Protein backbone atom coordinates (compact mmCIF):
# COMPACT_ATOMS: atom_id res chain seq x y z
CA UNK A 1 0.00 0.00 0.00
CA UNK A 2 3.09 2.28 0.81
CA UNK A 3 6.72 1.66 -0.92
CA UNK A 4 9.83 3.82 0.23
CA UNK A 5 11.52 5.37 -2.33
CA UNK A 6 15.01 3.92 -2.78
CA UNK A 7 18.29 5.92 -3.60
CA UNK A 8 21.25 3.76 -3.91
CA UNK A 9 24.71 5.68 -3.75
CA UNK A 10 28.05 4.84 -4.04
CA UNK A 11 29.91 2.85 -6.95
CA UNK A 12 28.07 0.10 -9.16
CA UNK A 13 24.64 2.05 -8.20
CA UNK A 14 23.39 2.44 -11.94
CA UNK A 15 23.74 -1.61 -12.42
CA UNK A 16 22.00 -1.95 -9.08
CA UNK A 17 19.18 0.26 -10.09
CA UNK A 18 19.00 -1.36 -13.48
CA UNK A 19 19.11 -5.31 -12.06
CA UNK A 20 16.76 -4.64 -9.43
CA UNK A 21 14.53 -2.76 -12.11
CA UNK A 22 15.20 -5.71 -14.47
CA UNK A 23 14.95 -8.06 -12.33
CA UNK A 24 11.27 -7.18 -10.50
CA UNK A 25 9.52 -5.31 -12.62
CA UNK A 26 6.25 -5.23 -10.47
CA UNK A 27 7.74 -3.95 -6.99
CA UNK A 28 9.73 -0.79 -8.49
CA UNK A 29 8.53 2.29 -10.60
CA UNK A 30 9.18 5.50 -11.92
CA UNK A 31 8.53 8.64 -11.27
CA UNK A 32 7.66 11.50 -13.65
CA UNK A 33 9.34 14.71 -13.98
CA UNK A 34 8.89 18.02 -14.71
CA UNK A 35 9.25 20.86 -17.23
CA UNK A 36 8.26 24.36 -18.33
CA UNK A 37 9.04 23.63 -22.17
CA UNK A 38 5.83 23.44 -24.27
CA UNK A 39 4.71 20.25 -24.91
CA UNK A 40 5.30 18.56 -27.63
CA UNK A 41 2.44 17.00 -30.17
CA UNK A 42 3.54 13.30 -29.67
CA UNK A 43 4.62 14.13 -26.10
CA UNK A 44 2.24 13.39 -23.26
CA UNK A 45 1.43 14.93 -20.41
CA UNK A 46 1.07 13.31 -17.22
CA UNK A 47 3.64 10.38 -18.79
CA UNK A 48 6.53 11.83 -20.72
CA UNK A 49 6.20 14.78 -18.07
CA UNK A 50 3.88 16.92 -16.37
CA UNK A 51 3.83 19.88 -18.37
CA UNK A 52 3.96 23.31 -16.49
CA UNK A 53 2.31 26.01 -18.52
CA UNK A 54 3.48 28.80 -15.66
CA UNK A 55 6.67 28.81 -15.83
CA UNK A 56 6.41 31.24 -12.99
CA UNK A 57 4.62 28.64 -10.59
CA UNK A 58 7.34 26.10 -11.13
CA UNK A 59 9.97 28.69 -10.60
CA UNK A 60 8.13 29.49 -6.86
CA UNK A 61 7.60 25.82 -6.22
CA UNK A 62 11.04 24.95 -6.50
CA UNK A 63 12.08 28.00 -4.31
CA UNK A 64 9.11 26.42 -2.19
CA UNK A 65 11.36 23.20 -1.72
CA UNK A 66 8.80 21.58 -3.36
CA UNK A 67 11.64 19.67 -5.75
CA UNK A 68 14.72 17.27 -5.35
CA UNK A 69 16.14 18.29 -7.95
CA UNK A 70 16.32 20.45 -10.97
CA UNK A 71 18.23 22.42 -13.41
CA UNK A 72 17.67 24.66 -16.40
CA UNK A 73 18.40 23.80 -20.13
CA UNK A 74 16.89 26.01 -22.81
CA UNK A 75 15.49 28.39 -20.97
CA UNK A 76 13.28 25.70 -19.32
CA UNK A 77 13.08 24.29 -16.04
CA UNK A 78 13.41 20.89 -15.37
CA UNK A 79 12.66 18.77 -11.82
CA UNK A 80 11.38 16.09 -10.23
CA UNK A 81 8.88 17.09 -7.79
CA UNK A 82 8.54 16.00 -4.44
CA UNK A 83 5.11 15.34 -4.46
CA UNK A 84 5.55 12.80 -8.00
CA UNK A 85 8.22 10.48 -6.15
CA UNK A 86 5.60 10.01 -3.29
CA UNK A 87 2.82 9.33 -6.32
CA UNK A 88 5.04 5.95 -6.87
CA UNK A 89 5.24 5.39 -3.19
CA UNK A 90 1.29 5.51 -3.47
CA UNK A 91 0.94 2.91 -5.74
CA UNK A 92 2.95 0.12 -3.44
CA UNK A 93 5.83 0.55 -5.82
CA UNK A 94 9.63 1.65 -4.52
CA UNK A 95 10.69 4.45 -6.57
CA UNK A 96 13.84 4.05 -8.01
CA UNK A 97 16.28 7.73 -8.31
CA UNK A 98 19.06 8.87 -9.44
CA UNK A 99 19.57 11.55 -7.07
CA UNK A 100 22.34 13.13 -4.70
CA UNK A 101 22.41 12.99 -1.51
CA UNK A 102 21.36 16.46 -0.71
CA UNK A 103 18.19 15.35 -2.98
CA UNK A 104 17.99 12.30 -0.10
CA UNK A 105 18.09 14.71 2.56
CA UNK A 106 15.15 16.46 1.57
CA UNK A 107 13.28 13.78 0.64
CA UNK A 108 13.59 12.91 4.27
CA UNK A 109 12.62 16.84 5.40
CA UNK A 110 9.47 15.64 3.77
CA UNK A 111 9.31 12.26 5.66
CA UNK A 112 8.98 10.39 2.73
CA UNK A 113 11.30 7.93 4.96
CA UNK A 114 13.01 6.48 1.91
CA UNK A 115 15.66 3.89 1.50
CA UNK A 116 19.19 5.06 1.14
CA UNK A 117 21.81 2.69 0.80
CA UNK A 118 25.53 3.37 -0.01
CA UNK A 119 27.99 1.12 -1.39
CA UNK A 120 31.62 1.78 -0.17
CA UNK A 121 34.37 0.90 -1.92
CA UNK A 122 37.01 -1.05 0.22
CA UNK A 123 39.60 0.19 -1.96
CA UNK A 124 40.73 1.89 -5.45
CA UNK A 125 41.59 -1.93 -6.14
CA UNK A 126 38.23 -2.46 -4.70
CA UNK A 127 36.56 0.08 -7.11
CA UNK A 128 38.33 -2.02 -10.03
CA UNK A 129 36.88 -5.14 -9.01
CA UNK A 130 32.96 -4.51 -8.18
CA UNK A 131 32.60 -2.03 -11.28
CA UNK A 132 32.33 -4.17 -14.37
CA UNK A 133 33.40 -1.11 -16.92
CA UNK A 134 35.75 1.06 -16.12
CA UNK A 135 39.12 2.56 -16.68
CA UNK A 136 42.02 3.60 -14.15
CA UNK A 137 41.80 7.01 -14.62
CA UNK A 138 37.72 7.08 -14.29
CA UNK A 139 38.03 4.67 -10.90
CA UNK A 140 40.31 7.22 -8.96
CA UNK A 141 37.39 9.86 -9.61
CA UNK A 142 34.85 7.54 -8.41
CA UNK A 143 36.76 6.05 -5.43
CA UNK A 144 37.51 10.12 -4.07
CA UNK A 145 34.07 10.54 -4.78
CA UNK A 146 32.65 7.94 -2.40
CA UNK A 147 34.99 8.89 0.35
CA UNK A 148 34.08 12.15 1.02
CA UNK A 149 30.30 11.26 -0.02
CA UNK A 150 30.10 9.30 2.90
CA UNK A 151 32.35 11.57 5.22
CA UNK A 152 29.70 14.32 4.35
CA UNK A 153 26.12 11.89 4.70
CA UNK A 154 26.90 9.18 6.63
CA UNK A 155 24.03 10.07 8.61
CA UNK A 156 21.17 10.15 5.95
CA UNK A 157 21.99 6.87 4.99
CA UNK A 158 19.40 3.84 5.60
CA UNK A 159 22.52 1.50 5.16
CA UNK A 160 26.36 1.12 4.26
CA UNK A 161 27.54 -2.19 2.37
CA UNK A 162 30.39 -3.84 0.79
CA UNK A 163 31.77 -6.62 -0.98
CA UNK A 164 34.36 -8.18 -3.42
CA UNK A 165 32.72 -8.76 -6.55
CA UNK A 166 29.58 -6.23 -7.45
CA UNK A 167 27.15 -9.31 -7.11
CA UNK A 168 28.16 -9.63 -3.11
CA UNK A 169 27.11 -6.05 -3.04
CA UNK A 170 23.66 -6.65 -5.30
CA UNK A 171 23.08 -9.26 -2.79
CA UNK A 172 23.41 -7.17 0.55
CA UNK A 173 21.13 -4.68 -1.66
CA UNK A 174 18.46 -6.87 -1.64
CA UNK A 175 18.71 -7.42 2.47
CA UNK A 176 18.86 -4.28 2.85
CA UNK A 177 15.85 -3.56 1.05
CA UNK A 178 14.57 -6.84 2.23
CA UNK A 179 14.49 -6.00 5.85
CA UNK A 180 13.20 -2.25 5.14
CA UNK A 181 10.11 -2.84 3.14
CA UNK A 182 8.16 -4.12 5.64
CA UNK B 1 17.55 7.69 -14.45
CA UNK B 2 15.68 10.05 -16.78
CA UNK B 3 15.43 8.22 -20.02
CA UNK B 4 15.51 11.96 -21.52
CA UNK B 5 18.41 13.51 -22.41
CA UNK B 6 16.89 17.25 -22.09
CA UNK B 7 16.62 16.02 -18.01
CA UNK B 8 20.06 14.95 -17.82
CA UNK B 9 21.27 18.39 -19.97
CA UNK B 10 19.26 20.01 -17.24
CA UNK B 11 20.61 18.44 -14.03
CA UNK B 12 24.09 19.37 -15.59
Amino acid sequence: HYARPIIILGPTKDRANDDLLSEFPDKFGSCVPHTTRPKREYEIDGRDYHFVSSREKMEKDIQAHKFIEAGQYNSHLYGTSVQSVREVAEQGKHCILDVSANAVRRLQAAHLHPIAIFIRPRSLENVLEINKRITEEQARKAFDRATKLEQEFTECFSAIVEGDSFEEIYHKVKRVIEDLSG
Amino acid sequence: RIRRDEYLKAIQ
